């Protein structure tokens, strides 16, 4: 149901052109949000769409890039045409000659559009690509709350004073639990190797630059083994992974995994790009991109109660609101009455 | 008083979760620590259960507009959900700790993984 799937689908964004491109993600995301509507009842379908649309999106603004700086030759063109065509001394006989003759000009030039117009969208796929929502609470649900709740009732199964201290001593704890970050060592990785590449004369040190090379490429691996690290069988291809992937589309999330999306476009020219760390390094990140991967479907799990919890939350806290007492029941319709004169 | 017991069921649901979260220890960069981290957040989310904390609580709530009571279990209940709300307080902030740490967590990750296809690609073709 899902690889066919994604697989028909990357025919029809890769068999189009740069200005027969953003009309075709506009057509799709009405079938994104069509599904949605028939519910999250199916949710197997939209998720591949969300992914699908956040992977061919990460392209458009290059695509757009291409147009901007090539439509400026283009624009020069008709603006000459046109001040050339702007008419002094009015004389109706010579406008004619002056029009039909301008006709045959802008042929052309509209030409050059459908030149640009046509070009394969699918080479800036082929290129590929080169190179926080801010979440807290400490929330304001205070008093009503008083010694008034130790009114009870049909109790028989407790303190609560200490007990808030407790749970929130222990959030001081887990609050200042913490992990390294990774990007410093792969940045690390990134200056010692651009300096390699760069401190290059190519002149016949040549030998010790090599020395050096040998020595990176070792240290590297090595001390990635030292931290942590079969899958071939799934993880070989995009749609293989892609038709299976667990989305993010809460915005909470949808801010902060664009660098796995980036992940997907070199991947294929990895693996055409196939000493023996080669052959570790390559099945090296295999492993710590299912680590990646496997995640993603039980934080959606995760974020989707928390959204839910906390506009319970905010009910609850409006709850300790009440002034009266419980009529929502026979309230339930009439509400829906002015609603709908609204 | 019906409700007594509905908010009692959950009440002993999320303490009892956070008797786990001190069941587990705490981390502080060594050795061997990303194969440790990937896997104790994976069990920090699992000690939660929130897919029957948010069930079950949703279902207490459900009863209160499909059902309601006049002026008795509906006039002490605010004596009751005062009795349980210095705590989901703490469990919806200790919720987000988690959460806005593992976001951060998996993007320093991805950008670095990023950044070694990058190299091993230009190492392909050296």
């Amino acid at each position: 149901n899902a690889t066919l799937l994604v697989s028909s689908l990357n025919l029809f964004f890769s068999k189009s052109t740069l200005g027969e491109f953003n009309a075709r993600l506009d057509l799709v995301k009405a079938f994104y949000k069509h599904i949605q509507l028939i519910g999250l009842r199916s949710s197997k379908i939209a998720g591949l769409l969300h992914n699908t649309i956040k992977f061919y999106y990460q392209f458009k603004p290059l695509i757009d890039e291409r147009i901007t700086n090539g439509k400026k030759s283009l624009e020069k063109e008709i603006d000459d045409i046109i001040l050339l065509a702007s008419w002094k001394d009015v004389n109706v006989d010579a406008l004619k000659q002056s029009s039909r003759k301008s006709h045959n000009n802008l042929y052309k030039i509209v030409r050059k559009y459908r030149d640009l117009l046509n070009g394969d969208a699918k080479t800036i796929i082929e290129a590929g690509l080169l190179y926080y929502e801010d979440p807290n609470l400490e929330a304001s649900k205070n008093l009503v709350k008083e010694i008034s709740t130790w009114s009870m009732r049909a109790a028989p199964l407790r303190n609560i004073d200490t007990v808030a201290s407790n749970m929130d001593s222990y959030l001081e704890k887990i609050s200042s639990q913490e992990f390294p970050n990774f990007a410093d060592l792969a940045s690390d990785f990134y200056a010692e190797a651009e300096r390699l590449r760069k401190e290059t004369p190519n002149v016949y040190r040549l030998a010790y630059l090599k020395t050096q090379k040998s020595k990176l490429l070792g240290d590297a691996l090595k001390e990635l083994r030292r931290i942590g690290l079969d899958i071939q069988k799934v993880q070989s291809s995009t749609t293989t992974i892609l038709a299976n992937i667990a989305p993010f589309n809460n915005e909470y999330l949808n801010s902060s995994d664009a660098f796995f999306f980036k992940i997907l476009d070199l991947l294929p020219k990895l693996r055409s790009a196939a000493v023996a760390a080669i052959e570790r390094g390559m099945a090296l990140a295999q492993s710590l991109m299912f680590s990646l991967i496997t995640v993603r479907h039980p934080l959606s799990e995760f974020t989707n109660d928390y959204c839910k919890i906390n506009g319970m939350m905010l009910d609850l806290e409006h709850f300790t609101c009440l002034k009266g007492d419980i009529v929502h029941s026979s309230l339930k319709a009439n509400v829906d009455n002015v609603r709908l004169f609204e | 008083e019906d409700v007594e017991q509905a908010f009692r069921r959950t009440f002993t649901s999320i303490i009892l979760s956070f008797q786990k979260v001190i069941g587990d220890g705490i981390e502080s960069t060594d050795d061997n620590w990303l194969s440790a981290s990937f896997k104790k957040v994976m069990v920090n989310v699992k000690l939660l259960r929130s897919s029957v904390v948010s069930k079950n609580i949703e279902t207490a709530l459900s009863l209160l507009k499909d059902f309601d009571f006049t002026t008795t279990e509906s006039i002490y209940v605010k004596s009751v959900i005062s009795f349980t709300l210095p705590v989901i307080t703490r469990y919806y902030n200790a919720m987000t700790v988690v959460l806005e740490r593992s976001r951060i967590y998996y993007t320093n990750t991805s950008r670095g993984m990023y950044i070694l296809s990058t190299i091993l690609h230009s190492l392909a073709k050296n």
